[PDB]
RNA sequence: CGGGGAAUCAGGGUUCGAUUCCGGAGAGGGAGCCUGAGAAACGGCUACCACAUCCAAGGAAGGCAGCAGGCGCGCAAAUUA
RNA sequence: AAAGUUGCUGCAGUUAAAAAGCUCGUAGUUGGAUCU
RNA sequence: CAAGACGGACCAGAGCGAAAGCAUUUGCCAAGAAUGUUUUCAUUAAUCAAGAACGAAAGUCGGAGGUUCGAAGACGAUCAGAUACCGUCGUAGUUCCGACCAUAAACGAUGCCGACCGGCGAUGCGGCGGCGUUAUUCCCAUGACCCGCCGGGCAGCUUCCGG
RNA sequence: ACGGUCGAACUUGACUAUCUAGAGGAAGUAAAAGUCGGGUUUCCGUAGGUGAACCUGCGGAAGGAUCAUUAACGG
């Protein structure tokens, strides 16, 4: 059941039972926070950051081969940014939704996602306000929406 | 914390009602006085006050020790 | 389906009481425009002042002519029809005599055949009518 | 006005033509709620009426 | 969304009692289910499984006789004292003479014939026969 | 008026509680006081308001929601022992 | 009291009375495994 | 030659959308379900008083346009008593742009989310496995078909599940 | 007696709410047997037609009786 939509998916990883590295990998975990370490200097998120890993250098999972998941390796390192990536990818997404919409004006299929995108943000800014990684006072503004991105 | 050395702190409870056997969520406010020792009180943390003789026409309590919030440092 | 959690007591009894509004009786009980168009007042009887007597026609597949007497009550001077039940009882009734009439059975409803009648004599000039039917007592005036 | 528009018709005829139909279908409508007024007016002074033919003042005697 | 996790396993063992299955699998699992069906277990009622480890919340596959008539949960957990037990097992149970109360108190989760001689009340969490 | 309580009731409940025990309130309506340990007292006083009594027409006297009793009111309630 | 015809125990809402045109959403209510 | 409308057949119990709804080519614009994933965060969720967005047709204010159709209306026909039906004509409307209006048999006359309880093969999308035929015998992958599986869909049939 | 205080009550307008007299107006009821005398399947919403009914326009429902046909598509 998704949150905004009718439909119900079931499309998603299944770990495997083992949880250890595998012989074939041929990696300390010190190389592979190095190599977080310069895609985050090239500049990613940490699911980028994942999939780069996981495609082309055969690491299948990397809190199972460092022992820490990407985002905590980043923000120890000090590379993570400040606003969290679903959350910078949400307003991105209200932000050209807005776009549209300026250009647009009889466009009411624009205006309904656009409420439905705004929600999905308060909704999460609210969970970030509650644990603390948003400061207190942040808000989501429709006219400074596009200087935070 | 809008008043002149006194604060407005709630209380939450749950009220039973038998007929239905469940409860109902119930709160009180209170103006209780802050004496200026315990400086730094915010907003959302807890207090602990005891009962005095009237000091004004709605304050009975005094603060008598403050304990930050659940997350606060 | 029905809030079944444990500190749902509030949803609870107020949703009771607003659909509690949505009976006939209690709505009746409780509201308070019943007892203020209530002849007797919320009494089990009134006594009042005969107008008028008058013939009144019984629903449709009977046929009759119920008696009844047009009375006017004492305490708030409001009018009302009240049926005299036995045969020949009528004429123990005049014009201008004070008359205790009860309810007909049927808490403010028409009882039988009678359209529109709530009421039933009970005495004419204190002395009962049973016992002026069956001859026990006189009355007088 | 049941004039039936001309193809030579322009701008200020056709233009005064409906604002004519404007007009006229304004006031039908406020007479059409006035005459709906006075039936509900009279429908209810006729019904307390019935009610109290049947209360009091019906019968023989 | 899914609550109440007892209530899926309860509702899923009953629902192949009645029709008679052998075997039933119940996900997810939890340590109150676990603690549930030893209770039923020790009186004969719903006999012996397996819990399956995956990483996750498990799953537990439960073996059946055709002895259990009825497997429910009673929610939410009402707080039930000694003196009001006797009401709940006239409400709940078809006779004096068998079936469970299932509730939970300090000493441990338990049915309510236990309770009486522990001396304790608790919350309840459902019944069985 | 509130409680103690009452009627009904499998279990849950619904309804009543003017009323002799405990608490409050008030003495026709307000308001003010004297005395006193205690009263804003009314079988104390002082006004005003509303009633009302005796007058020789100047004045004087009032307060049963105490007991009995009466009128009135009403469907509705006792002896001036 | 009968009234499981006010329903917490314990009613109902296709055709009998009855589910909001649709979706978002705050309060409220509810909230998955996991530690002797 | 022009004007305004409308996009048939293809068009299906096929698809898409929150619903109202949606069908001529091409290009731009921004969204979206499903599927795939050994990606990321780690409870952020469900349902919702209050409050908001959208809401067929008709209707109402402003501008534009008027081909067709057409409430009102005019005639013609029709009868003891016909004032609806029928035919010709025809106004508002029907079309567009900007505002309002917030209603439908707005229907599955059937809240939403989660779980369990029989079977079957068709279909739409995505993915996986596999003989073969085809792109005038394709030189390789690729499309079109064929056989099976998995996932979410629109439906269907079958059943003494139980109601 | 001045002043203050508490403060019943009074007077004047407004906002009311009740009680109680009323010229007249418009009705019915009982008395006058007095005078004259064919169509629609069933609906919904909206607009018009003299208020409603009913009829017509526009958009929706079934809560309205599926017969017949359908294996090749190659030269």
């Amino acid at each position: 059941g998704r949150m905004h939509a009718p439909g119900k998916g079931l499309s998603q990883s299944a770990l495997p039972y083992r949880r250890s590295v595998p012989t074939w990998l041929k990696l300390t975990s010190d190389d592979v926070k190095e190599q977080i370490y310069k895609l985050a200097k090239k500049g990613l998120t940490p699911s980028q950051i994942g999939v780069i890993l996981r495609d082309s250098h055969g690491v299948a999972q990397v809190r199972f081969v460092t022992g820490n998941k990407i985002l905590r390796i980043l923000k120890s390192k000090g590379l993570a940014p400040d606003l969290p990536e679903d959350l910078y990818h949400l307003i991105k997404k209200a932000v050209a939704v807005r776009k549209h919409l300026e250009r647009n004006r009889k466009d009411k299929d624009a205006k309904f996602r656009l409420i439905l995108i705004e929600s999905r943000i308060h909704r999460l800014a609210r969970y970030y306000k509650t644990k603390r990684v948003l400061p207190p006072n942040w808000k989501y503004e429709s006219s400074t929406a596009s200087a935070l991105v | 914390m809008k008043m002149q050395r006194t604060i407005v702190i709630r209380r939450d409870y749950l009220h039973y009602i038998r007929k239905y056997n469940r409860f109902e969520k119930r709160h009180k406010n209170m103006s209780v006085h802050l004496s200026p020792c315990f400086r730094d009180v915010q907003i959302g943390d807890i207090v602990t006050v005891g009962e005095c003789r009237p000091l004004s026409k709605t304050v009975r309590f005094n603060v008598l020790k403050v304990t930050k919030a659940a997350g606060t440092k | 389906g029905k809030c079944r959690g444990l500190r749902t007591a509030r949803k609870l009894r107020s949703h009771r009481r607003d659909q509690k509004w949505h009976d006939k009786q209690y709505k009746k009980a409780h509201l308070g425009t019943a007892l203020k168009a209530n002849p007797f007042g919320g009494a089990s009887h009134a006594k009042g002042i005969v107008l008028e007597k008058v013939g009144v026609e019984a629903k449709q597949p009977n046929s009759a002519i119920r008696k009844c007497v047009r009375v006017q009550l004492i305490k708030n001077g409001k009018k009302i029809t009240a049926f005299v039940p036995n045969d020949g009882c009528l004429n123990f009734i005049e014009e201008n005599d004070e008359v205790l009439v009860a309810g007909f059975g049927r808490k403010g409803h028409a009882v039988g055949d009678i359209p529109g009648v709530r009421f039933k004599v009970v005495k004419v000039a204190n002395v009962s009518l049973l016992a002026l039917y069956k001859g026990k007592k006189e009355r007088p005036r | 006005s049941t004039q039936p528009r001309s193809k030579n018709e322009s701008k200020e005829d056709k233009r005064a033509r409906k604002q004519a139909i404007k007009e006229e279908r304004k006031e039908r409508r406020v007479e059409k709620k006035a005459n709906k007024l006075a039936f509900k007016l009279e429908k209810r002074r006729q019904e307390k009426e019935l009610l109290n033919l049947k209360k009091n003042v019906e019968g023989l005697k | 969304v899914r609550m109440n996790v007892l209530a899926d396993a309860l509702k899923s063992i009953n629902n192949a009692e009645k029709r008679g299955k052998r075997q039933v699998l119940i996900r997810p699992c939890s340590k109150v289910i676990v603690r549930f069906l030893t209770v039923m277990m020790k009186h004969g009622y719903i006999g012996e499984f397996e819990i399956i480890d995956d990483h996750r919340a498990g799953k537990i596959v439960v073996n059946l006789t055709g002895r259990l008539n009825k497997c429910g949960v009673i929610s939410p957990r009402f707080d039930v004292q000694l003196k009001d037990l006797e009401k709940w097992q006239n409400n709940l149970l078809p006779s004096r003479q068998f079936g469970f109360i299932v509730l939970t108190t300090s000493a441990g989760i338990m049915d309510h014939e236990e309770a009486r001689r522990k001396h304790t009340g608790g919350k309840i969490l459902g019944f069985f026969f």
